[PDB]
């Protein structure tokens, strides 16, 4: 039901503040399959530091074996979004309610994404 | 000094603060400020309850 | 390593160069900031978004990395980022015992073939650094 999975780790924060009040901007790279993302994190409630490890997961559907449009219980920061434009090493941009993640690495590791579909957003710090 | 209300209190045996009287801190979001502004996010938390009144 | 200049990457535009002298000084060792400029794109009006401060030991440079590493410098809810320079504030080594203070300097040459030496002007209470990386 997972289409990609990767851990992530965080480089830097487009605000580096703390108590900013604002949507913070995060760069965190790939292990292993290395690739670049964007993704715009709320900081006051989901805590990210510098450093830190977190697991990502993109599913069509939280349901199990189809019921398109129960993994509730594994993660903690669940997202849905749509993919509006795929163009490039190709990379993703998925807006989650207006924000936006861009996922940039390799045309092989992306390539069962269609354009225009729902997809969630599946993270987890350790 | 920096609450406008008396809601924080100074123990002077433990040289700690205290709260003392939580009800007269009228929502005045000046102690928080001053956390904030000294470099401390995460000193006080105050959140209201829901369910009392 | 081979410097001792550190270059902070972001502060706030309305600090001014005492209060993150007092900052450092708080959260370091007191008095282990020798160095502190803040670039100015007018003349002194409009300071920079970056910042150069130079420490006085290399230990104080070591763990002001690993405190920068491990993101434990909040000034102003802002978090300091701390990356190498290109070059030193101030010609002055690190190792406190190549600096000499208050020594008797004089010039000469060679005068005669055996053992000796002659003096022509005498300089007193002159100060001498020896600089390893820059060879001079």
């Amino acid at each position: 039901i997972i289409m990609f999975e990767d851990i992530f780790v965080v480089d830097k924060l487009d605000p580096d503040g703390k108590k900013f009040d604002k949507v913070t901007r995060v760069e965190a790279r790939s292990h292993n399959l290395e690739m670049f993302m964007h993704l715009d994190v709320n900081t006051e409630v989901y805590p990210l530091a510098v450093g830190d490890k977190f697991t990502l997961a993109m599913a069509p559907t939280l349901n199990l074996d189809g019921t398109p449009d129960t993994l509730a219980d594994k993660y903690e920061y669940i997202m849905h979004g749509k993919l509006y434009k795929i163009s490039e090493k190709a990379e993703l941009y998925v807006s989650f309610g207006g924000l936006l993640m861009l996922l940039q690495g390799d045309p092989a590791h992306i390539s069962h994404f269609e354009l225009d579909q729902r997809l969630f957003l599946l993270m987890r710090k350790l | 000094e920096s609450s406008p209300t008396k809601v924080f209190g100074m123990d002077p045996v433990t040289r700690q603060v205290v709260v003392v009287d939580p009800e007269a801190y009228t929502y005045d979001e000046e102690v928080i400020k001053k956390a904030e502004a000294m470099g401390k996010p995460g000193l006080i938390e105050i959140s209201p309850k829901d369910d009392s009144f | 390593t081979n410097r001792s200049t550190v270059k902070i990457s972001n502060v706030p535009q309305t600090i001014v160069a005492d209060e993150l002298l007092r900052f450092l000084e708080l959260h370091l060792g007191e008095d282990t900031v020798f160095a502190l400029e803040i670039p100015t794109t007018r003349d002194n009006w409009k300071p920079r978004d970056f910042a150069r401060v130079q420490f006085t030991t290399l230990e104080v440079k070591s763990r002001a990395q690993l405190l920068s590493s491990q993101s434990k410098l909040l000034f102003k809810t802002h978090n300091l980022r701390l990356s190498e320079a290109y070059d030193d504030i101030i010609p002055r080594p690190v190792d406190p015992r190549k600096r000499l203070d208050d020594i008797v300097l004089t010039v000469g040459f060679p005068e005669s073939d055996e053992k000796r030496f002659c003096a022509l002007e005498k300089w007193d209470g002159v100060r001498c650094w020896i600089l390893t990386e820059k060879r001079r």
